[PDB]
């Protein structure tokens, strides 16, 4: 069992509503973590104490090159502490703003590293439900980790549970059926997948609007349109991923799973197997 | 609380 006085503690590397992360160094073996700690008091106060546990259940059952991993946690009479992978690079989200577009080379990579991971996380019964580029991170040799779970799901086997009732989530990348049904499934995923791939193509994610009233009512009337030069197999990608129906979008369950979506022209020149090990291509 | 809360991998 670790405890805070193991730790060298740096720099912070971030700030979130409840939590702070700190990198830091483990004294015995000279490791960097990137530590999330969050204060008991503040945490009580604020009723967040499920979306805690939720965070250290789900990633508790992830092992996979394409999510920060969980390698510990702890705590003293304060804090909470999570000892997560760190991902020297940040977000995505960074990469997008700065470079402004993605060139197609770099899309299809990154966007099949992001289908690689739903697979890996679909498989395991597991939404995510808040999937977008600030919660895309990349680590030094820049290969995507995803974060974020607090706001997961794992589906219960036990009575094959397909629908998840909380309301969680961020305005541009929301499914129509969490605004419409109020449930969310694992193509509410899929969903989020092509605000993604159109936002690294097209800069923007594609339902926009200075509040969020505004962008569930263009989510729910598919109100979007492409800009020129838009890759053409990508656009038929995102267009058979923005589908209001949610059965029928590339990828889910109901159209046969990952298959066929790793089928799509978009990723013909794809090698699957072992993405984790392949050299990103430089962003430009 | 947190009873359940400490882990490693
Ligand atoms: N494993 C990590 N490696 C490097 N940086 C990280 C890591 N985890 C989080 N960060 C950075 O720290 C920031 C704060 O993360 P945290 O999960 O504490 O809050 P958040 O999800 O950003 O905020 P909120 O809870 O308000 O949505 C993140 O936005 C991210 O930029």
């Amino acid at each position: 069992k670790k405890r805070p006085e193991d730790f060298k503690f740096g720099k912070i590397l971030g700030e979130g509503s409840f939590s702070t992360v700190v990198l830091a160094r483990e004294l015995a073996t000279s490791r960097e973590y990137a530590i999330k700690i969050l204060e008991k008091r503040h945490i009580i106060k604020e009723n967040k104490v499920p979306y805690v546990t939720r965070e250290r259940d789900v990633m508790s059952r992830l092992d996979h090159p394409f999510f920060v991993k969980l390698y510990f946690t702890f705590q003293d009479d304060e804090k909470l502490y999570f000892g997560l992978s760190y991902a020297k690079n940040g977000e995505l989200l960074k990469y997008i703003r700065k470079i402004g577009s993605f060139d197609e080379t770099c899309t299809r990579f990154y966007t099949a590293e992001i289908v690689s991971a739903l697979e890996y996380l679909h498989g395991k019964g597991i939404i995510h439900r808040d999937l977008k580029p600030e919660n895309i991170l990349l680590n030094e040799d820049m290969h995507i980790q995803i974060t974020d779970f607090g706001t997961a799901k794992v589906l219960s086997p036990e009575s094959k549970q397909a629908r998840a009732n909380s309301f969680v989530g961020t305005a541009q990348y929301v499914s129509p059926e969490l605004l419409t049904e109020k449930s969310a499934c694992k193509s509410s995923d899929l969903w989020a997948l092509g605000c993604i791939i159109y936002q690294l193509v097209a800069g923007l994610p594609p339902f926009r609007a200075g509040n969020e009233g505004l962008i569930f009512a263009k989510i729910i009337k598919l109100e979007y349109d492409f800009p020129e030069k838009f890759f053409p197999k990508a656009r038929d990608l995102v267009e058979k991923l923005l589908v209001l129906d949610a059965t029928k979008r590339l990828g889910c369950e109901e159209m046969e799973g990952y298959g066929p979506l790793k089928a799509h022209p978009f990723f013909e020149s794809v090698t699957w197997e072992n993405l984790h090990q392949q050299t990103p291509p430089k962003l430009t | 609380m947190f009873r359940d809360f400490d882990y490693i991998a």
